[PDB]
RNA sequence: AAAUAUGUAAGAAGUCCUUGUUACUUAAUUGAACGUGGACAUUUGAAUGAAGAGCUUUUAGUGGGCCAUUUUUGGUAAGC
RNA sequence: GGAAUACUGCCAGCUGGGACUGAGGACUGCGACGUAAGUCAAGGAUGCUGGCAUAAUGGUUAUAUGCCGCCCGUCUUGAAA
């Protein structure tokens, strides 16, 4: 019973078919992201030379980031907060677009900056802020063996099946978005570009929804 | 001094209505109750018996008993900081059958429809509820609808 | 900061290494957390929490109780396994050959158990014998059958046990307790 | 901010009583898109029976100055709120844009009459092609034949603390 | 000497600490206050149902 | 012991993904898209530069 | 006749099929209540979160409060 | 009519300067580059060199300087009062 070769090329083995399995599926998902940017694109410019207009579906994901310390807040708020698991101050968390979701940011807007995350932002925030929740505790994700432990049921083996499952909204992205830990950020590197943030972004300020620069934000508390 | 008698403050809680005095029809008196119905609570100000009292309004109970003339009703009162079960002996004037729980009835009759003639396919039966998505893509043409441009306003006194 | 949604810093508040010093329980209590580490079964650890257990926790277990369960159907040739005292009970005149695995043995428990002709067993025997808990009932006593616990939730209504030293006539028998001496309860 | 000028155009929602409606468009002045359908959504609340939530945004798209190297004369008509009531102004500013147009029109609607953003409305702005039709003086005296004037007293920045000579306000 | 007569303030922070918890439901609640003659019928009648079940799985 | 960044450390970023390897060799950040020579309706360019 | 607040419901302790008991009820196996057997399982019946859930005993201190935004009473008003 | 450029965004594009940190202590894991042997920036710093080997670093203490610091205990809604 020597037991440092055998089953040592055997588990190297097994690990080469997972990692040919995760290559493949890495690259049909860049061809349906790429195939679907260009779609869009080209559908815009086909209603453009219709004389229509394309109206983009809405969007189905928010990222949300709490921009408020934890005093002083009334409790439907809190508890809203509570809820969406932005317990602290630069703490951000995905969110499904329902009527349901949406009733909530309305419910806690001035404490939140909330927008709607490209891919390369969701792939950063992964990636350098990438933490699992395993019976109970923060684990840094480092390896795809823990994404396959922990959402292999789903599905999902490796940080680019999480990222697929969060970006396309899909079937699984409630047990995907709870099995990630809450995005600890810093502050921003160039500050928030206010003088004053407790403000709506449309009134200069910071709180509410501003859409697309969220990832301008975001890439700079990241 | 103070007042707080059993009908203090009720006095537009109890007026009947506008235009709908005098006697109550027949149907409150011919429909049934059976123990462990769900009902609503509102009291008729013309019945003077077996009324509930004024927290009772707009809350929904229970039966747990039948009588004669009335139905014991079970509410959950909140004191202090948890809940206690009261029990009500109303007349059924003041009964109504509560319409939320015959709607999840037939739900859950045609979700079990669905279900079992799904069940002879399996397609995949999609039984829960889901909340109101955001909309999907759309082409809006301009045949007959060339946009028509809009600007604000002078102000003007209008008196 | 953080918005703490629970009590930080909170103990469990469930006992682990019991309060007794007694250093034979400690022998057996570290031999069954070996066995609740390292054999997966729910027995062991059962019986470790219950090693760790206090007095009024650990009700004794009459020989009578021990028979009506074994009466069970099924249950007669189990090893009944109870983490405390066996007393013995006279009200019984028929017991049978059982094997009781125990605490602590009364000393006409014990009579009674070898004259039926069972054995009497301490829990590490019955840990060499079955040490998956194999085969075996564990068998608890009445927690609430305690003196004390007819007067907890005295109130209003509530039929529950007044705390008093002297009874008969006299000793709280008067008004609050019948609708003759203003009003009953 | 700097201002950058959007096309709006939104509709209600469509509804099986009434498919597609009337698609209404507005031209407004934003530093960006989400400021821009914000205000498009307050002045079509202004004018018809819709907001937000019953209606749909089908398009925005920034509108860029068509000859942003000539220099043009704009007349620009605002509406306005003070202290104590609400005024209409014409004003005309000389400028190459209309976006330049409309930013110092906010600072000279700040500077002068204390006017914030939330209290301007753009009734509108427009090229006044023919001289002449110019009618205030403070833009009509830049408009003179073969006009040249000097900048007197010029005062050149240093950047050291200290200077060995008298500086010298020649120009 | 005069003092505070009356506030609710803190009150529902005092509750909601270990507060509005909603009361346990059970299988079978409590047959009290329900009619004695219906009462008095069904004691009978699980009478008989427990004597014909007893002598089905005798 | 310690958190080893992706988006710097390549071996760590080639241990979590293996397409990032492929993704550099082609040069996938820098696709160049497909000229395609279509035109906006008049109506379109009109109503865009109506007043 | 609002807005904000507020009761209930969103399943397995559910739904349906068949039929035993009674001194209650009915003109009447008519019903009422409680019962025996069968069918419908992980999209088991909206969302989000759960940091464990539930239960009990015992005892400390406290039972002068004051302030701010908004609602609001008396007062000309008040750091009333 | 054909381009350019701005603006906005993306790159698992390349590359220069500066600062703070070096926890852990046989091996085990996941990887990368190689046909292989093996090597590596891959589960936390090593290599090379100099001066001193002492009051030099450091500690203690007095003083100086910059900025900060009201009297404790108590009753009280409120104490430097
Ligand atoms: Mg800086
Ligand atoms: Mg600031
Ligand atoms: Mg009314
Ligand atoms: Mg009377
Ligand atoms: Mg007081
Ligand atoms: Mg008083
Ligand atoms: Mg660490
Ligand atoms: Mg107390
Ligand atoms: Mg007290
Ligand atoms: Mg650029
Ligand atoms: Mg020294
Ligand atoms: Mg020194
Ligand atoms: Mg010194
Ligand atoms: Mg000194
Ligand atoms: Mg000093
Ligand atoms: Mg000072
Ligand atoms: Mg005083």
């Amino acid at each position: 019973a020597e037991q440092v070769a055998a089953e040592r090329a055997a588990r190297k083995a097994a690990n080469k078919e997972k990692r040919a399995i995760i290559l493949e599926r890495n690259a049909a998902y860049q061809k349906e992201y790429e195939t679907a940017e260009r779609n869009i694109i080209q559908a815009k410019r086909d209603a453009k030379a219709a004389g229509s207009y394309y109206v983009e579906a809405q969007h189905k994901l928010v990222f949300v980031v709490r921009i408020k310390g934890i005093n002083k807040i009334p409790p439907k708020p809190r508890k809203v907060l509570q809820l969406l698991r932005l317990t602290r101050i630069n703490s951000g968390t995905f969110v499904k677009v329902t009527k349901a979701t949406l009733e909530l940011l309305k419910l806690i807007e001035p404490y939140v900056a909330y927008g709607y995350p490209s891919y390369s932002t969701i792939r950063q925030l992964v990636y350098k802020r990438g933490f699992g929740k395993i019976n109970k505790q923060r684990v840094p994700l480092s390896d795809n063996a823990i994404i396959e432990a922990n959402l292999g049921k789903y599905g999902i083996l490796s940080i680019d099946d999480l990222i697929h499952e969060i970006i396309t909204v899909g079937p699984h992205f409630k047990q995907a978005n709870n099995f990630l830990w809450p995005f600890k950020l810093s502050n921003p590197s160039g500050g928030w570009g206010v003088p004053r943030k407790f403000k709506h972004f449309i009134q200069g300020g910071s709180f509410g929804n501003r859409e697309e620069f969220i990832n301008k934000l975001v890439k700079s508390m990241n | 001094g103070k007042s707080h008698g059993y009908r203090s403050r009720t006095r537009y809680m109890f007026q009947r209505d506008f235009r709908k005095h005098g006697a109550v029809h027949l149907s409150t008196y011919l429909k049934v109750y059976k123990v462990g119905d769900i009902v609503d609570i509102k009291a008729n100000g013309s019945i003077q018996k077996g009324m509930p009292h004024k927290f009772y309004q707009g809350k929904t109970g229970v039966v747990y008993n039948v009588t004669k003339s009335s139905v014991g009703v079970i509410i959950n009162k909140m004191v202090g900081n948890r809940y206690l079960e009261k029990r009500l002996n109303l007349r059924v004037e003041h009964i109504k059958h509560s319409k939320c729980r015959q709607e999840f009835l037939e739900r859950v009759k045609a979700n079990a429809a669905k279900r079992a003639e799904a069940k002879a396919q399996g397609v995949a039966v999609q039984l829960k509820r889901q909340p109101a998505q955001p909309r999907e893509s759309r082409i809006v043409s301009t045949e007959g609808n060339v946009p028509q441009t809009l600007a604000p306003v002078p102000y003007e006194t209008f008196i | 900061g953080i918005d703490h949604t629970s009590k930080q810093h909170k103990r469990s508040g469930h006992r682990t290494a019991p309060k007794s010093d007694n250093v034979y329980l400690k022998l057996l209590v570290k031999l069954y957390t070996f066995l609740a580490r390292r054999t997966d079964a729910p027995f062991n650890k059962v019986v470790l929490k219950a090693l760790f257990l206090s007095k009024i926790n650990r009700p004794p277990v009459s020989v009578s109780r021990i028979a009506r369960a074994l009466k069970q159907e099924g249950a007669a040739n189990k090893t009944v396994v109870v983490v405390g005292t066996v007393t013995d009970d006279a009200r019984i005149f028929e017991f049978p050959k059982t094997t009781v695995a125990a605490l602590r043995f009364t000393a006409g428990a014990r009579a009674k158990i070898v004259k039926a002709g069972g054995e009497c067993i301490t829990l590490d025997q019955l840990a060499v014998r079955a040490p998956k808990g194999q085969n075996t009932l564990i068998l608890r006593g009445p927690r609430n059958s305690r003196e004390a616990v007819r007067h907890f939730g005295m109130g209003p209504h509530k039929g529950k046990a007044p705390r008093i030293l002297s009874t008969g006539r006299k000793f709280e028998r008067a008004r609050g307790r019948r609708r003759s001496k203003g009003f009953k309860v | 901010a700097h201002f950058k000028e959007y096309q709006v155009i939104g509709r209600r929602l469509p509804t099986e009583s009434v498919p597609e409606p009337k698609l209404f468009r507005m031209r407004i002045f934003a530093s960006n898109e989400v400021i821009a359908k914000s205000r498009y959504w307050y002045f079509l609340q202004k004018l018809h029976k819709v907001k937000k939530a019953s209606g749909e945004i089908v398009s925005i798209n920034q509108i860029n100055e068509a000859h942003p190297t000539k220099v043009k004369n704009f007349g620009v008509w605002v509406r306005y709120d003070s202290r104590s009531g609400t005024h209409n102004m014409y004003k005309e500013i000389r400028d190459v844009s209309r976006v330049a147009a409309v930013e110092t029109l906010y600072q000279d609607m700040a500077a002068r009459h204390r006017a914030r953003f939330r209290s301007i409305h753009i009734l509108k702005v427009a090229e006044i092609e023919k001289t002449a039709d110019v009618k205030r003086q403070y833009v009509k005296q830049f408009l003179t034949k073969d006009l040249k004037f000097p900048l007197p007293h010029r005062v050149q920045k240093s950047t050291k603390t200290f200077s060995y000579k008298r500086p010298s306000t020649f120009y | 000497a005069k003092s505070k007569n009356h506030t609710a303030h803190n009150q529902t922070r005092k509750a909601h600490r270990n507060g509005i918890k909603k009361p346990k439901t059970y299988k079978y609640p409590s047959l009290k206050g329900v009619d004695p003659k219906f009462r008095r019928n069904h004691k009978h009648a699980l009478h008989g149902t427990a004597k014909a079940l007893a002598a089905a799985k005798k | 012991v310690l958190k080893k960044n992706p988006l710097k450390n390549k071996q760590v970023l080639l241990r979590l993904n293996p397409y990032a390897k492929v993704f550099a060799a082609e040069k996938l950040g820098s696709k160049k898209a497909e000229k395609t020579g279509t035109k906006p309706a008049a109506v379109f360019t009109e109503t865009l530069k109506h007043d």
